[PDB]
């Protein structure tokens, strides 16, 4: 009978036949990430190949069911994701060449190593030693050697590869009927309709651009503060009106200013809200970190981690000489199989991380009842945001006090407040212009707005202009510094890390108000709430079965991205910074550099 | 007058697929249901219309043991007035069902590395099954106006699909062995009695 | 005996000779402005030159009393003001070259004429024609001709002069132990002490920077709105993500966006509040305007005007029997001689201006008894701020309703208020980054950070980065576009207009607080708040006899400048603009240009 | 029995400069002071040690009429126990003063277009004046150890300054004509008496 009847049966069949295929692809991809070897690469390739073939044939068959005569929204959605797919887009030669370029870039990033100039026998990889230097070192020249060495030994290699990678990805994108690869990336937020008023792909650019200006004062004050304190540890290398040197920002890129906290803490006489040392002293291990995260989620009414999660996850780097991907990832393999892969060090960063990744898992579990095709966050930002929302309440000194970690007397006041909000600000505010500038530079490169001949030039202009961060050494076009960050050379979009931030605070504010939190946003800890947990789980269950705007409206009673909450969360820190910078300069002069004064 | 052969039903080495579920008829016997109750190896043991401890005092004319394998998530459908792929198209219990439903996690036996696809189920049917009805036909399901006469193709599907059980499957997706005992209240003399 | 005892006597004598001379000069000058003749310009330049020679002499002699030895704050302050100026530093020959440059730039500006491209016979002046075109035109190419024409025929003439001007002015400044001419101009905000806690001349730069960046959300949202409305009327020439072209901004430079209101009004069906018609109906003349304004000041417990004010001021264009300067001014000649020269017309604009000007005079009166050198606003921003604040209260719809100029049947819904706030925002919020940018260019140019070969290059870069405004045609270094503005080419510091604005709202918010105003700050009216009057007279009477940090703290309970009050005044327009820009871009791309 | 010559004092065409104030000694006459009290043409009329309604009942051995010109703001200094440039260095009244101070605005007679600088005052002096003392010296004031031989500068100033009286002056700066009547109430035969 009805076309939609027939489409529901079609998709029924499609779900059941797709289950084992995807499962075997996740399973083999997983074996490869826990045990990397050529053999396991072969297994990943053939498994993925059957996934692709099957998907093609199904995608074509979905076009027999025309969208016009489908009445139900989740059915029409599934048919949409099937119909607007297919794989015959790039010639086979070009596909093999793209995949080999992707592979090359990935393994260069993960194997690239820089040696010391006075011991070419002694190099470092990024993933342990160079990370350590850039995250803890307080010597200028050392940080310079590692920053430049990485961009010169590994970036310069990734340049010609990256140039080809753009052309091919853009071709594939144009084949799918997208403006460019960037547009194709931005499709993640797009929503169909209601009255003809849906989220369009250009809109994401507009909202991102609007929030960026709205964040300018808070960011710039944070920047002026960090600038004056850095003057103390690098005396003759910082201009009080200049940009900030990129190699001095606490990690290999300045993605996060967290590790600047010992160099910038407002009131260091007060204890320590970096609970790393306390964690170590108390005998914490990987299992403790994750059992504790679990307990937190349970407390708001959410389920335990599944038995299979504990059984077969990799929560630490193995000691049996297997090589692995230490990059943290949360896996929804299917068939109820949820796993986390990370190499857990006993630090507060990984503690928080463990909440973030467990938040990914908790989102997957809740939309597991949705059809196969609809098992996905409302958008990438949503999925990235959930775990972080949890880690906000966890990070609170009040919450920390209750689980060891801070001595029970402690005593909170406005100094410990400022300490905490300064730490958060390093992590959260410091990353917004960075994430923004990186993805914008990518987007414009994809749109052809930036030619090859200006790629580094333009890049550093935007670092100077938007981020207020200047390169310590001039870089010509043989460099490819965007690619020296994992996400760019491994072909992941990066705007997820910006929207997430915004969404996170909207979530926090909604949930805190459901917790009946009496007071400032930043003291809120939704532990033991349950009503909070139920409201959040009501959100998570929807998956992508429903326009991320509509489900957003069901939580924060708004349909739009809003930094209002982020701003109110930091407002105490903001007025404090305002007083502290009364005798600093605020903002920066993009013409100063450390190689030309 | 010797004891019922429940071990061959429960402790059988192979179980049937749900679509072609197996029935054993229990007659002219005396049984100790206490072994069933004292097992402590069953994930599910739900009794309808009777109590497991009351079954030792009770006499029944006939007992039917139906056995098959399904996923853990699907076990909830083995109950009166339930709907789902299993209940609609594979094994249906009547509203007036009086008996017990026993199931246990069967992953060590029925799951293997690389997946165990021995077990099949029915995904499509023209109408829901009647209680205790079995359909083992392998007739192409006609979902469209166009007859499929011959074979597979657009809008016609082959009704039976296979479960694939892996040791890493989630619990809801792991294999479960189900035994369903129905105690019928016949007009004639009771031949199946408890201790 | 003591060096301070001798200093007091020197200042006694100085103030006494200075009073007579100043008044003589002010008197000659006033006669000229209200009676343009060659005879009267003779008198004004003679008066000004005896006054100048006297001030030079006294300033040299002031350097004989060491400042360390002085303990009293007014003596020391007077001495400071007398010591850091007036005394010569350049040679006679180079004094004369600098003066001839200053007068050549003034006259090159006052007389510039720009001719129609294909009709060389018809030409225009800035004073009427060009001002009119840039205010009223919607012709892209007409505006472009005017803008470029003015910059090419005047600017390029100023460029060599402006360069030698920067050198000589810098040479004098450094002669006074200031680091450049910009540092000199910043001494207005300098303050001595408490314990070395004095406002320093670099602190002005820091503050103006902090404020600049704290205003970025409001400005970029406003700019956003203006960009999309400009698109409706300039379809081909406005990039949705680019800077606003410089020639489409409502006047010859984009200093105010006021004249864009007909192009960007929020709600065009609501009537604008213009009581000009209503005033004409009631037979009002200029005298009535000034008496109402005086009533406003008395109503807050300030004094009425002096009898000399009414006999001596020129309130109307003088009976059309003499040639006169109609630009509104408030004159504190000296010796209790307060006057207003203004060609009052019975318009709403002139009505408001009257309050602005009587504010200036009220300030003059409050501090009339301080020493000569201290009869000034706490710093350059204070005086004009006081004027602006007065115009705020007076122009509210409630004030006009109680006055009878606006019908009580007028309805103050949320739409009317948005139209008002947006007109305010054009004028007030527009000029801030423009003013910041201009004075920053000049500070940098003075200090040597911008070399000649990049003067215009950086000017435009700064226009694009800080103002979000892009030139329509490229300009090489033969141009001197800064100098095509009156203040640049006439040696006036410009940042006052920035600080003024910041202060105005700090004032307004405080005074309305004190007047127990319940509601939105933009609908405040301090009339019959004698309490506010008292706190205002407190501030006015001190002159610049006190560190302006102290007097500012006495009024608004804050020691440092704050855009808080300005942001908060405009916050309803803000949240509105945010919903309006929901489907528009906000911010700009500095690379895009009309010609590229 | 002829009347006191107060007409010459009050109705004089020009008055003296405050620094060199003019005094007329009034003796052996009879005068009606009700004319002065009921005049209504005086901005200031304040009496010390005596009541104005009642000096028509009083006889005095001597009466001194002092007349000079000062600015309006300065009239307040013509009173006992006052300080200012005028009271310190020009005209000083004793603490135990018995007499009246009368003043009126003189703008129409003593201000002229372009300024009237006929009237001088003393700006500097080494010590304050004693009551009723007159100092007309034109000596360069020496404010430094260095001797001044003359002229000016180097901390030496000419003691006398000129008022500039304009019609456009503010009221505080306009010229005012002051007559100070002193009654020498001590002793001897009283010959200066008031009729009714
Ligand atoms: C004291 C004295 O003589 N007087 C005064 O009488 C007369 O009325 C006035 C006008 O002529 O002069
Ligand atoms: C099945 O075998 C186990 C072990 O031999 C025994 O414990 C259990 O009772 C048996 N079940 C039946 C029904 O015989």
């Amino acid at each position: 009978s009805t076309t939609e009847d027939r489409a529901k049966i079609f998709l029924d069949n499609f779900n059941h036949e797709a289950e084992d295929l995807s499962y075997q692809s996740s399973l083999a991809s997983w074996e490869y990430n826990t045990n990397i070897s050529d053999e396991n690469v072969q297994k990943m390739d053939e498994a993925g190949a059957k996934w692709s073939a099957f998907y093609e044939e199904q995608s074509k068959l979905a076009k027999n069911y025309p969208l016009e005569e489908i009445q139900t929204v989740p059915v029409k959605l599934q048919l949409q994701i099937l119909q607007q797919s297919g794989s015959p887009v790039l010639s086979e030669d070009k596909s093999k060449r793209l995949n080999s370029i992707l592979n090359a870039m990935s393994t260069i990033y993960s194997t690239g190593k820089v040696c010391k100039p006075n011991n070419p026998q002694e190099c470092f990889l990024l993933e342990p030693g160079l990370d350590n230097i850039m995250g803890t070192s307080k010597d200028y020249n050392e940080r310079l050697w590692a920053w430049e060495g990485w961009r010169a030994e590994v970036g310069k290699q990734l340049r010609p590869l990256y140039e080809e990678y753009v052309a091919l990805k853009n071709e594939m994108a144009r084949g799918y009927h997208y403006e460019d690869y960037g547009d194709y990336w931005r499709r993640d937020y797009e929503t169909e309709e209601s009255s003809g008023s849906g989220y369009s792909r250009d809109q994401l650019m507009k909202d991102v651009d609007r929030i960026f200006t709205e964040i300018k004062p808070l960011y710039e004050h944070l920047h002026a503060y960090v600038r004056t304190k850095l003057m103390d540890t690098y005396p003759f290398h910082i201009s009080p009106t200049g940009c900030l040197p990129a190699h001095l920002l606490g990690d290999m890129w300045g993605r996060f200013w967290t590790n600047l906290y010992p160099l910038t803490v407002p009131f260091g006489q007060k204890p320590n809200i970096d609970v790393t040392d306390a964690m170590v002293n108390q005998g914490w291990d990987a299992n403790r970190i994750f059992k504790e995260a679990e307990k937190f989620f349970v407390s708001v009414g959410l389920p335990n981690m599944t038995e299979g999660f504990w059984n077969n996850s990799m929560l630490t780097e193995p000691g049996d000489g297997r090589k692995v991907v230490c990059h943290p990832t949360a896996w929804d393999l299917g068939k109820g199989d949820f796993r986390i892969k990370m190499c857990t060090k006993v630090t507060m960063e990984d503690f928080l991380t463990a909440h973030h990744e467990m938040g990914h898992i908790q989102y997957d579990m809740a939309y597991a009842t949705q059809p196969y095709l609809l098992r996905n966050g409302a958008n990438e930002g949503f999925h990235e945001a959930v775990g972080e929302v949890m880690s906000l309440s966890v990070a609170t000194p009040k919450h920390l006090k209750t689980m060891g970690l801070l001595s029970p007397d402690f005593l909170e006041d406005n100094e410990t407040e400022i300490n905490f909000l300064l730490k958060q600000a390093l992590n959260i505010v410091g990353t917004l212009p960075f994430t923004y500038m990186l993805e914008k530079w990518r987007w414009m490169v994809f749109r052809g707005e930036i030619p090859k001949e200006e790629w580094m030039k333009k890049w550093w202009e935007m670092k100077r202009d938007l981020v207020g961060v200047v390169e310590p050494v001039p870089h010509d076009e043989t460099y490819c510094d965007p690619a020296s960050l994992f996400h760019v050379a491994n072909d992941y979009s990066f705007i997820r890390y910006y929207t997430r931030t915004i969404f996170e605070f909207q979530f926090h504010e909604a949930l805190c108000r459901i917790a009946q939190h009496d007071g400032p946003l930043h003291k809120c800890d939704i532990s033991n709430s349950t009503d909070a947990g139920k409201k959040l789980h009501q959100m998570l269950s929807v998956g992508k079965s429903q326009p991320w705007t509509v489900t957003l409206k069901d939580i924060v009673d708004s349909r739009n991205m809003d930094v209002g909450p982020l701003l109110r969360y930091f407002e105490p820190l903001y007025t404090w910074l305002q007083e502290q910078n009364r005798k600093s300069y605020v903002g920066w002069n993009t013409d100063w550099s450390p190689y030309s004064d | 007058t010797n004891l019922c052969p429940f071990g061959e039903v429960f402790n059988a080495t192979t179980f049937a697929s749900v679509y072609a579920w197996n029935r054993k008829r229990i007659s002219n016997c005396v049984a100790d249901y206490s072994v069933l109750y004292q097992s402590t190896s069953f994930s599910t043991f739900k009794c309808y219309g009777v109590s497991p401890t009351k079954l030792n005092d009770l006499c029944f004319t006939n007992v039917y043991a139906d056995s098959f394998v399904i996923t853990g998530d699907e076990v909830r459908q083995i109950a009166p007035g339930q709907t789902g792929k299993i209940a609609d198209y594979n094994y249906k219990l009547p509203d007036d069902f009086t008996g017990c439903v026993i199931a246990w996690n069967s992953k060590h036996i029925d799951a293997k590395e690389g997946g165990n696809f021995n077990y099949l189920y029915r995904l499509f049917r023209k109408a829901n099954l009647k209680p205790f009805e079995r359909d083992i036909s392998t007739e192409i399901y006609q979902a469209g106006s166009k007859p499929c006469n011959g074979q597979t193709g657009l809008n016609c599907y082959y009704p039976l699909y296979r479960y694939g059980f892996y040791p890493t499957d989630g619990v809801g997706h792991q294999p479960y062995r189900v035994v369903v005992l129905s105690f019928e209240l016949l007009n004639a003399p009771a031949t199946v009695c408890g201790h």
